[PDB]
RNA sequence: CAAGGAACUCUGCAAAUUAACCCCGUAAGUUAGCGAGAAGGGGUGCUUAUGUAAAAGUAAGCCGCAGUGAAGAACGAGGGG
RNA sequence: AGCGAAAUUCCUAGUCGGGUAAAUUCCGUCCCGCUUGAAUGGUGUAACCAUCUCUUGACUGUCUCGGCUAUAGACUCGGUG
RNA sequence: ACCUCGAUGUCGACUCAUCUCAUCCUCGAGCUGAAGCAGGUUCGAAGGGUUCGGCUGUUCGCCGAUUAAAGAGAUACGUGAGUUGGGUUCAAACCGUCGUGAGACAGGUUGGUCCCUAUCUAUUGUGCCCGUAGGAAGAUUGAAGAGUGUUGCUUCUAGUACGAGAGGACCGAAGCGAGGACACCUCUUAUGCUCCAGUUGUAGCGCCAGCUGCACCGCUGGGUAGUAACGUGUCUAUUAGAUAAACGCUGAAAGCAUCUAAGUGUGAAACUAUCUCAAAGAUUAAUCUUCCCAUUUCGCAAGAAAGUAAGAGCCGUCAAAGACGAUGACGUUGAUAGGUUACAGGUGUAAGCAUAGUGAUAUGUUGAGCUGAGUAAUACUAAUUGCUCGAGGACU
């Protein structure tokens, strides 16, 4: 359960090494963000040859969590790091490739482009 | 309305896998055949109810007034007696089992006595917030919360009745509604009920027709494992 | 009127147990074929990896499988007696404990379990 | 906190009304007759028909 | 409040049962408190039933409980237990020890109890 | 004490990290003395053999999730009054 | 002369730049400095400080958010009081 | 300047909130310079909700990102016998300014002791006595009450209604959530001080091996039962009645008109119920069922001497319970607790022996050994052969 002002990694090609959460979008006092949740974030560690600049406030969706979540069948999916990919208003990823594995929770809440651009879904 | 009720003893909780790929936690209830000990009619009594007898025991473990009542009514001696409101349509002295009462997957609600917990504080009882632990503190850390309403003759000057403070917690009747029956076991007289049931294992449990959804029956079927042997 | 609660609990669990249920210890690498259901049909998706733990008694028997994709290690908790799930033991390995937590700390050449077991 | 008014000699006895004592249940030994409090070994160390301890 | 007494710690509790069990095995009677007698009975019975086979493994197991007493050392208590006491209870289905209640102490009013080996 | 890691608060108060020995490496500034244990890293167990007055060390092998296996040992960088 | 929104600036949370998603605090600079200023010394300054102030890495129950365990109390019995 | 100077602790923050409506959101309606969407204003409505941060001691305030919304106030500008002391306002020190000076400044800055074991009442829980007019054991009705009531997004309806176009519905249905609440431990985790294993130092068991004491439970990795959430089940619906604002139909006073005067309707998260809990000390003390009393004499009758039962209590073993009472199970005609047996779960192949190696160590016996609470049988041990209280219901 990624929470407010949590530094996590970006699994895409956009020039952003460390990103910090600002608000857990969706409701009032939404405590946590699980897989598939959308958040507003700020780039804190970036690169010179990157589309984003350090200090920009942007919108992201989370794809991995260290705590993990449990599915309906009883399977518990658990990664080792919290990761998000940069998305646009239309819900399309900002990067041109996706690094690492991605969850299946994206498929229910749209996000078809991220899955098709991913390496392998879990 | 047409309220159906049964009594049983909770033996534990398990899970079953179902078709549509869901893992459903279930509670297992041992339900003895219940005996209708009395029927009370609207015309003769001013209300309508059905009183059954369950949890049978030997006659030497029962008191004299109760065994006299049982022998006068020609019933099996039981140490537990309770009724449900608005239960009609059953003849006195008829054995009733949940199979004739509820369907395979209909919605029911369940009432049971909660697990006793004793004298608990305000935070564990009323979901209160704990005071700060660092940055300097005082003797009361697990504080209940200031009960001041007004100081002075023009104000209450008293803690208002029904305040939220420490006291007894547990051993109290509670009802959980809209629980779907999962399976019936006639040979073992065993009812499978989805979800979690209040009370310790072995306590009494009342299963009644849900007032929120009286006639709603959501289908549920289990999964057959096709796993072939080696 | 003595009530053996576990016998009744065992019976409800027996209603849906499996026949084979192949065995595996803590440090084993298995191949788990998930029978994922789409709108139609099934895509058999393999989750081959290393076991990390096996807890439970009956229908609640669970095991932990750890995998590594693109250098990212992912751990996934399966239920043994769960339909649409198939387990196939591949390599039997030697470990000195039941819950090898250090595998989620050791990685690379140091995350390889020697074969053989007794 | 301390009483701003002194408690009379009547409220004091009302509170002590629940301080009364209870007589412990006693029984008779089946070999010597002296009264002993119930469910306990007598002074001779003879409980029921079993010689427990040596005589006082 | 600080500089409190160490208290009835778990280590103290294990040592108390150990001390009492060694004495009741040496002499045959113990005059203790009822709540302490009700706790030594479990360890006393468990020791006796494991000492019914008289193999060297059982001696190592028993030695984690016995302590030196006045009438016997730690090595003759081993012989006394394994050759005199335990062989007597060869077919008794448990319940080798009995706890009975004495009167209250004059200076504490705590309920005393005698723990003995039931012949 | 899981996930997060100062979001708490007047303030990282308090608590937490480091901690012994040995081997590498160590900047700006300066009154050239310092800064400096700077920063940043690595090794430590047991056995055999070689080493010595004793070592330290060296080579091979073995075990454990972890080897000053427990106790006692410095948290750090930058700017300003 | 030097320094200057200062332990000094009332107006004032002064203008601008930097630090932050966002900065009455901080750093640099600007100068109508109401009322700075040269042995009640002025301006700099390496090292040092259980000094004050600000940013930051690791770190953690400070916190989101509370939970469990063990003692000594509290609570029950006997004695003093 | 009326109370208080033989003492009413004063800002802000934290915890707990309660109340009012002059309503921020949700709900209903009239008008619109209301095409639709989104608005503006007024009326009705207080059931619920009404975010997190940066700077400042701050209230306030500006800014950032969300939300359906980030309402206005009162309660000693609520709340220190509840917490803190950052600010103000003690003694210390310095700057600017005033004073010849000691000193001063709603000018600035650094530092700087916040006590009390609750008698009454109020409240949260739990008991004893007595009453309920014979006693006791059960099952009830419900007078008077308490608790909850929040809402969003997506899809369909439907690119339909409207609109040159752009854009884009009311009504209704389905799915998925956030917060809050109740319960539970199958799953995921946290804890799990008489559990298992590994392991260091030292002192002991005369030595090796193997154990014990101590070192935060010595440390480390797991972990039974129990306790919990970060976990998963459920609730946060619906309906009926009487209505507020508003709209009416039929209708005159006032031949027209007119919602009203008679009569008859519609109408909101507000009210009364439906939902959950508790409830006959409700002294206005209720109802039903069952069981036990129904002696011999003397005289005096809700009189005596003895004499008659259901049941309850004392005591013991306890835990579905629990501060102590109480609640619940049992007390030899018994499975209440311990022990034994078997098993589950947990830990991870025990000691010893044999082989191999020069040795540390590995391999086989061996999924072995061990195990606090867990499951079920088994009277082996402890619940003794005991004591006390307790009934004839006045009359109308
Ligand atoms: O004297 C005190 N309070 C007095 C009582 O007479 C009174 O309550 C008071 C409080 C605050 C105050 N003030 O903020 O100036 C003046 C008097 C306390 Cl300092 Cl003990
Ligand atoms: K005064
Ligand atoms: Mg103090
Ligand atoms: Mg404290
Ligand atoms: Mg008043
Ligand atoms: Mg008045
Ligand atoms: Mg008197
Ligand atoms: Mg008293
Ligand atoms: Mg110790
Ligand atoms: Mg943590
Ligand atoms: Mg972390
Ligand atoms: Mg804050
Ligand atoms: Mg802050
Ligand atoms: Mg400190
Ligand atoms: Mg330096
Ligand atoms: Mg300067
Ligand atoms: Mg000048
Ligand atoms: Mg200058
Ligand atoms: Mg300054
Ligand atoms: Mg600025
Ligand atoms: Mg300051
Ligand atoms: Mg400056
Ligand atoms: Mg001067
Ligand atoms: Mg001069
Ligand atoms: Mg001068
Ligand atoms: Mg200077
Ligand atoms: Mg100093
Ligand atoms: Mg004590
Ligand atoms: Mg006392
Ligand atoms: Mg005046
Ligand atoms: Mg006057
Ligand atoms: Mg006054
Ligand atoms: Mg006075
Ligand atoms: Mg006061
Ligand atoms: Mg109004
Ligand atoms: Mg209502
Ligand atoms: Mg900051
Ligand atoms: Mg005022
Ligand atoms: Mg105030
Ligand atoms: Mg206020
Ligand atoms: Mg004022
Ligand atoms: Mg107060
Ligand atoms: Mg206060
Ligand atoms: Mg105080
Ligand atoms: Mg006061
Ligand atoms: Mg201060
Ligand atoms: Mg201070
Ligand atoms: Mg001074
Ligand atoms: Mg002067
Ligand atoms: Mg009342
Ligand atoms: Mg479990
Ligand atoms: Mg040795
Ligand atoms: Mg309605
Ligand atoms: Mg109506
Ligand atoms: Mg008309
Ligand atoms: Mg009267
Ligand atoms: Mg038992
Ligand atoms: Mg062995
Ligand atoms: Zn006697």
């Amino acid at each position: 359960m990624v929470s407010f002002m949590t530094r996590l990694n970006v699994a895409d090609n956009t020039g952003a090494k460390q990103v910090g959460i600002i608000k857990v979008l969706g409701s009032t006092r939404k405590r946590y963000a699980f897989l598939g949740d959308v958040v507003v974030v700020s780039v804190k560690d970036a690169i010179p040859s990157g589309m984003v600049k350090k200090g920009q406030v942007l919108r992201a969706v989370i794809v991995r969590t260290k705590k993990g979540q449990q599915r309906k069948d009883g399977t518990h999916l658990k990664f080792d790091d919290n990761a998000c990919v940069l998305i646009k208003e239309d819900k399309s990823p900002r990067g041109t490739r996706i690094f690492g594995p991605v969850a299946r929770e994206l498929r229910e809440r749209g996000y078809n482009k991220i899955l098709s651009l991913a390496v392998e879904v879990v | 309305m047409e309220i159906r009720g049964i009594f049983g003893v909770k033996v534990g909780m398990s899970q079953v896998f179902t078709t549509n790929n869901e893992r459903l936690p279930i509670t297992v209830i041992y339900c003895e055949p219940n005996q209708v000990a009395g029927v009370k009619t609207e015309a003769k009594d001013k209300y309508s109810a059905t009183l059954l007898s369950f949890d049978t025991v030997e006659n030497k473990k029962l008191n004299k007034p109760q065994q006299g009542f049982f022998e006068k009514n020609n019933l099996k001696p039981t140490k537990h007696l309770q009724e449900i409101r608005n239960m009609t349509g059953f003849e006195m002295g008829q054995q009733i089992t949940p199979q004739n009462l509820f369907q395979v997957g209909e919605y029911v609600d369940v009432s049971a006595i909660s697990k006793g917990r004793g004298f608990t504080g305000a935070i564990k009882r009323w979901n209160f917030k704990i005071g700060p632990l660092g940055h300097g503190a005082g003797y009361p850390h697990r504080f209940q919360g200031s009960v001041q309403a007004g100081r002075g003759g023009a104000s209450a000057q008293r803690v208002f009745k029904g305040k939220k403070m420490s006291g007894h917690y547990g051993h109290e009747k509670v009802t959980v509604q809209n629980l779907r029956i999962v399976g019936f076991d006639e040979a073992n007289m065993l009812v499978l009920v989805s979800g979690a049931i209040a009370g310790p294992e072995g306590g009494v449990v009342l299963i009644r027709t849900a007032k929120k959804k009286p006639g709603v029956v959501k289908p549920i079927e289990l999964a057959v494992q096709t796993e072939k042997a080696p | 009127k003595k009530i053996n609660k576990q016998a009744l609990i065992d019976l409800v669990e027996q209603k849906q147990l499996k026949a084979y249920v192949p065995e595996f210890s803590a440090g084993d690498e298995v191949n788990v074929a998930i029978k994922l259901k789409e709108k139609e049909k099934v895509r058999i998706q393999n989750f081959t990896g290393t076991v990390l733990r096996r807890r439970g008694k009956g229908i609640s028997e669970t095991f932990i499988v750890r995998k590594t994709t693109d250098g990212i290690p992912i751990e996934k908790n399966f239920q043994i007696h769960n339909p649409n799930i198939s387990i196939e033991l591949k390599r039997r390995g030697k470990v000195r404990r039941a819950y090898i937590s250090y595998m989620r700390e050791r990685s690379g050449k140091a995350a390889k379990i020697k074969e053989r077991k007794q | 906190a301390v009483q701003q008014r002194r408690s009379s000699k009547h409220r004091r006895d009302k509170r002590r009304s629940h301080d009364a004592l209870t007589a412990q249940a006693l029984s008779v030994c089946q070999k010597c007759g002296k009264k002993k409090l119930f469910h306990r070994v007598c002074s001779c160390g003879m409980y029921g028909d079993l010689r427990v301890k040596k005589a006082y | 409040s600080y500089i409190n007494k160490p208290g009835k710690t778990s280590a103290w509790r294990v040592m108390t049962v150990r001390q009492q069990v060694s004495a009741v095995l040496a002499y045959g009677k113990i005059e203790t408190t009822l709540k302490k007698a009700k706790n030594t009975q479990k360890r006393l019975d468990k020791l006796i039933t494991l000492a019914k086979v008289d193999n060297f493994n059982n001696r190592r197991q028993v030695k984690k409980w016995l302590l030196n007493t006045n009438l016997f050392d730690v090595d003759q208590l081993m012989d006394h237990l394994f050759s005199k006491v335990a062989p007597k209870y060869e077919k008794t289905p448990g319940g080798y020890s009995r706890v009975l209640k004495l009167g209250p102490r004059r200076g504490d009013a705590t309920e005393m109890a005698i723990l003995q080996l039931t012949d």
